[PDB]
């Protein structure tokens, strides 16, 4: 809260923005706490893996959408196989993205816990009295509440127009 | 209503520069907490399959609406042509008679009727459309289709002056 | 880039509210992600359905086919239909589009039905988001009433018969208005040349913008008013717990919209669905045993179907039957979102809550829920009397008389089973409470006496008998194995082990980690 | 009421943004109220096109009309052009609700043209919302093109005539591409049976959702980033002088809607709009004189018109005239949004403002702004030459020959005339701010002089020639009566005079509180 914030750490300055916004975080701690072991590699060729399999059945998606036969020549074995294998590829692929993407999460992105303070329940006071304070002098400064026939007349007139 | 005067101030500008640097250092240290820095083969591997994914999807999406304006569909009397070629005045079957048939407005009448030279003047604008003998008048559905389309043709209107 | 951010800070000097939103937290549990599955599926209905706009053709004028479809040739038939078989059969993929399309319906529809249930089980409609309660009723008949709007576009005998039925028999129906709304909504006779076109505007512009808003407004509401959470360890009525929204939250919801695009992908592409083609177009003159229209308005048919003949008749007049149905179903819509004050005025209950309740604690609303599931799933399955009569052999009377008895004797049967139900686990919870964890090994004491060797989850006395705790609400674990038991295998893969100084340092760092978050949970 | 208060702030718990956004401040200018005008009439065009969109039916297939009209009894014509008749003449009222859709959509392209020359004007385009500039460009081109569609749905001779030669010249025009767009477009030749309802489809969902989309945007752009406002008494480049919300802001914002909403109504009832019954069914071999579509894009007919045919032949090909038209429009396209960028990056200017510049003081933008008026003038006014022919007996091809010439050499001239009154209007702000304004009394001065007798605006010297002020860009009073020097007659309404008091009291009330005003706004 002063011109001395800089050269301040990252993981401090993190902190004290949470505690700006009121949040305050306990239990962040990489997944790899170890050095490099050949148990990462693993991990990394096998998320990988599902990525170039998404890659490679979306280049035969576009193969056989650019090259299949689609013309009804029903009377072929061939022609009932068009959508069944546009469904099956299209699948497969965004299917094999979300696993190596959820994968990927779950076994490299560090986990946390935090707490949002709700402050929940009625607003502050002050708030409550200005905005009543408000709304009651821009209602009274109309002066219409002494005036019964203009509001009258208003009514009248919106409810036949409507 | 009463009158009233109220001032804003604005206080635009640039923003805190608390509340940049708390932005700046959760941004920074949620991207490298990730790591992904350091792993240039899972990077390249999404960036490919993200790649080949949105193409393949953005290719069969716009696949609906691709036609081809040169492939032979109009029979013709030298084979098959494309459309833009044609006008409905190409003979089909190499010799056929097509009348320079007139318009006509009636609806018991036949729509077009053939035209006699001796039916004209000497400064008289006349439309007329062809007639293939062999579509005959407009009594039965498919005689009263062929006419309505011959009738609805871009290119088949042609003046005798 | 540096320079970007910068440009952009300067020029809309957008800090705190990025801030202020990017550090929410939001509960983490399986159960919370039954409204982003019906989002991601409104998602998919929009982007298919715009795409399908451009090959329609709204029409009730007669042509001739002379199309592809050869059985189908030189047939006299609506126009509509005649886009829907070139938009099938003409077009490249059109059909994987269109089968996509209302598949994706479909799982709009039962993922909305199982939130909602979900919702009413957990008791979330309290005091503080009963308008969010209100809210998603109405989302939930408009949803359903435009779905039901959906199939009958491509007017096929099967579509054709289904709309002339309900809305031609009810609309008519209406004791007091009657003639007037029928005509008024089909220009006169109920075979007329505007209904194909209103139906279809009604389908594409009114419905959906209506529901996208609401949507948003629903989505706002639950994003102002905070979350509720389950009971746990470091739970409270004044707090949240969970995980912040940029490096986790946003990603899993972006994986789990993918996996279920594949899955509507997949499951499209490999099971046919509606096969207009080997139907025919809709003549008053043809009819068959097609009937049972889609499954999340098929209450209502179940409902014509049971209901008794019972007729009025005096002075020039006459009520019919459907009269009933429709004040039935009149009487479900009412009672949807005048819940909550029922229950309220009930229980005489005012305090705010942030915390739900295990669906084992609370008897009476888990027996008026299996009360109104067993209900619908009875008038669901009473209209499946054709299918159930032809694949079983059994006689179509006797299945009409088994649901004519069902709907009225099964709902207290089940309502006295789940409140027992309810009771019992109670009971076994309590039961845990008290004893150790049975842990399923036993002693042969020499002396001759067998024992369970129970497991205690805390404190115990000085004689060895576990100190009593008390119930909280918070889940325990009913299997050993659950619960520690350090049991995790070697470091190998699938088939060649590792070093072992790599594997005694991977369980030290998982043990401490496992046992740091645990005592940082307990200790806040 | 006090309860139901009581209970939404209880519940939502909000006071604090309401508050905040309840005190907003707005600035006071006619000139600031010409983007509500818009919103309105948009506003007013999707409360119709949600209205007519239940008696359409957009089919090509033929029919026969055998309805009401006599003059027009069995002829062979278009389904849409049919339920168009429907709406026109058999349903109460129908004709009035869509000549009122036609006159909005009119007022909506007049109120974004104004609202943008406007913009253009006051020179707000710099660096702090040089964004909100681009968007706007977008928004014109696609309610541009939106109401290019908008005519074209009841296909006559007019519409048919009009989108024939546009879509498929240009589009078949094009040098590398050509066939396939335009083959892609309308799914073959150009009368194809898919047209007319991909041109509804695209008219009802995707253009008008887009829109509303962007509008929104724009306005929540130009609600977190504060309007503008002129130079005056108590304004500076870190405040905001209006008026708050509650008492004034939202009620001339109603009142305005209403009012523009009843000239809508009145000119709409008055003017007979695109009477389509006069007109015929479209047909390939019907054509007159009717030409010249919608004044909205009626610049792109008269530079088809204007073009001189020049033509390009190489091997087996050819490129007709018409491609330069779609060049020249596509950079006009380019030049509207990259507008910003190229004066700031020719003037070297890197500053925020948020004050404008009156028209008078800024020569060069305000030439330029006159350029492009004085070429769209002159380009639109060249399309009309059949009927300047008609109505005034003129040559056609001198009114041709006429425009073509003008296109070059008239702006030039208007060019550097408009850099002179500019300049001029300087050169007078400087006359009246150096002495004091005329008060047009000569007074005879016995020794045999004539003197003006000016009023001085401020400090007076000691020979009583007032000392020179210093502009601020700030608008001055150039005649007496805008300042207060004999105002306000006596009391009474139309023929009956009032008590002397209580006119005099009226008259020091009113000056008091004016005084006060003045002296309020000029301390602070
Ligand atoms: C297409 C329809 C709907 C969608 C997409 C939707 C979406 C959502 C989402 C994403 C949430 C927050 C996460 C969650 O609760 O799982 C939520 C919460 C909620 N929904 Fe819906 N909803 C829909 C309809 C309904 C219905 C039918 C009801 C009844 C309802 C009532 C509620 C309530 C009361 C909450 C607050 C839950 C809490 O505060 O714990 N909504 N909805
Ligand atoms: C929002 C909820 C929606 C639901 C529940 C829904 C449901 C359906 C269903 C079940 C069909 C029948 C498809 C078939 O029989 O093959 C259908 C047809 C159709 N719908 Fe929707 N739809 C929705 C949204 C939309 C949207 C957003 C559009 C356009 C932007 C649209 C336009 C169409 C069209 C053109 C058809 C005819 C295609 C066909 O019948 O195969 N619908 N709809
Ligand atoms: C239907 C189209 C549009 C509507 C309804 C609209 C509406 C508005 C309104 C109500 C305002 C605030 C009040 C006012 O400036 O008079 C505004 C401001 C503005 N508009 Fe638009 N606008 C439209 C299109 C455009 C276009 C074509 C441009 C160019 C543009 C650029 C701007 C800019 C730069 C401002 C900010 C003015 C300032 O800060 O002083 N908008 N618009
Ligand atoms: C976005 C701005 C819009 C423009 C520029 C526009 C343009 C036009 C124009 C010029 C007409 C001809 C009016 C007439 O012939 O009397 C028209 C008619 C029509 N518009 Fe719009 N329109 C717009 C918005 C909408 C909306 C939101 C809808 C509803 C979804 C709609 C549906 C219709 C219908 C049904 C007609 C037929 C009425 C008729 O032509 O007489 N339009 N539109």
């Amino acid at each position: 809260d002063e011109a001395a914030l800089a050269a301040m750490s990252n993981q401090e300055l993190l902190a004290l923005g949470g505690k700006l916004d009121g949040v305050r975080i306990a239990y962040k701690e990489p997944r790899w706490p170890v050095e490099g072991t050949k148990a990462e590699k693993r991990a990394e060729r096998s998320v990988a893996v599902w990525l170039l399999l998404g890659g490679v059945f979306g280049l035969a998606l576009l193969l056989i959408f650019l090259f299949w036969p689609w013309e009804f020549k029903a009377a072929d074995f061939i022609y009932s196989l068009t959508t069944p294998l546009y469904g099956l590829t299209f699948g497969l692929s965004i299917l094999s993205i979300a696993i190596g993407a959820v994968l990927y999460q779950k076994r490299f992105i560090p986990e946390e816990i935090s707490i949002q303070e709700r402050h929940d329940g009625a607003s502050r006071e002050i708030d409550r009295k200005t905005v009543v304070a408000n709304l009651t002098d821009a209602f009274e400064g109309s002066t219409i509440r002494r005036r019964k026939l203009i509001g009258l007349s208003f009514g009248v007139g919106m409810g036949a127009f409507g | 209503i009463p009158e009233e005067i109220s001032i804003q101030e604005r206080h635009d500008g640039a923003s805190r520069e608390i509340d940049r640097k708390t932005v700046v250092a959760n941004l920074t240290d949620a991207f490298e907490g990730s790591t992904i820095r350091r792993r240039k083969l899972i990077g390249l591997s999404f960036g490919v399959g993200m790649g080949a994914f949105g193409l393949g999807t953005l290719v069969a999406f716009a696949g609906g609406l691709i036609k081809n304006p040169w492939k032979p569909v109009v029979p013709t009397a030298e084979g098959k042509k494309a459309v833009l070629w044609t006008s409905g005045w190409t003979p089909r079957y190499q010799g056929e008679t097509i009348y320079l048939a007139r318009a006509t407005g009636t609806e018991d009448g036949p729509p077009f009727i053939k035209m006699r030279p001796e039916d004209m003047d000497a400064g008289g604008m006349e439309t007329v459309f062809p007639w293939r003998e062999s579509d005959g008048d407009g009594t039965t559905v498919e005689s009263h289709h062929k006419l309505q389309e011959i009738a609805m043709g871009i290119r088949n209107p042609v003046m005798l002056i | 880039l540096a320079r970007q951010a910068e440009d952009i800070d300067t020029r809309y000097h957008p800090s705190a509210a990025l801030r202020r939103q990017l550090n929410k937290v939001f509960p983490t549990h399986w159960s919370f992600l039954l409204g982003e599955i019906a989002l991601y599926s409104f998602v998919v209905l929009l982007i298919t359905g715009v795409y399908l706009t451009l090959f329609f053709d709204p029409s009730m004028v007669d042509v001739t086919y002379n199309g592809v479809y050869q059985p189908l040739r030189g047939v006299e038939m609506s126009r509509a239909y005649q886009s829907a078989l070139d938009i099938s059969f003409e077009v490249r993929g059109g059909l994987f589009v269109r089968q996509i399309h209302h598949w994706a319906a479909l799982m709009f529809a039962a993922a909305i039905m199982v939130h909602l249930a979900r919702i009413f089980f957990t008791g979330a409609f309290r005091r503080p988001r009963e308008t969010n309660w209100v809210i998603g009723s109405l989302l939930l008949i408009l949803a359903m009433f435009e779905g039901y709007f959906g199939y009958s576009l491509p007017d096929d005998l099967l579509s054709g018969l289904g709309l002339r039925a309900a809305l031609s028999s009810i609309t008519l129906g209406m004791p007091v208005i009657g003639t007037w709304l029928h005509w008024a909504l089909f220009g006169g006779d109920f075979p007329g040349t505007i209904l194909i076109p209103r139906l279809y505007a009604l389908h594409i512009l009114l419905l959906p913008g209506i529901i996208l808003a609401l949507i948003g407004l629903h989505l706002a509401l639950v994003w102002f008013q905070k979350h509720t959470q389950f009971p746990g360890p470091g739970r409270t009525e004044h707090n949240v717990v969970g995980v912040r929204v940029m490096p986790v939250f946003a990603f899993k919801s972006g994986a789990f919209f993918a996996a279920i695009v594949g899955v509507l992908g997949l499951m499209g592409g490999l099971l046919q669905i509606n096969p207009i083609w080997n139907l025919g177009p809709y003549k008053p003159s043809q009819v068959s045993a097609g009937s049972q229209p889609d499954f999340y308005m098929m209450w209502t048919e179940g409902l014509a179907r049971i209901w008794p003949p019972w007729e009025f008749y005096f002075w020039h007049h006459t009520i019919p039957a459907p009269v009933w149905v429709a004040v039935i179903m009149g009487l479900v819509f009412v009672l949807l979102p005048a819940y909550p004050f029922l229950e309220k005025r009930f229980t005489g209950d005012y305090a705010h809550h942030n915390l739900l309740q295990r669906p084992r604690d609370v008897p009476v609303r888990t027996a008026i829920g299996a009360m109104a599931i067993a209900f619908y799933m009875v008038l669901t399955l009473a209209a499946m009397n054709d299918i159930i009569a032809l694949k079983f052999h059994i006689s179509l009377n006797a299945t009409t008389w088994i649901g004519r008895i069902g709907m009225v004797i099964l709902p207290p049967f089940v309502y006295f089973i789940t409140y027992r139900w309810c009771i019992g686990l109670q009971r076994s919870d309590r039961s845990v409470l008290e004893h150790g964890v049975e842990t399923g090994i036993i002693k042969r004491l020499p002396h001759g006496a067998y024992i369970e060797l129970h497991q205690p989850l805390g404190p115990v006395d000085e004689h060895g008998h576990p100190i009593p705790l008390q119930y909280q609400g918070a889940p325990l674990p009913k299997r050993m194995n659950k619960l520690g038991s350090a049991g995790s295998p070697g470091s190998g893969s699938f088939l060649f082990a590792d070093s072992a100084a790599e594997d005694a340092a991977l369980r030290e760092a998982g043990h401490a980690a496992e046992q740091r978050a645990l005592a940082a949970l307990r200790e806040h």
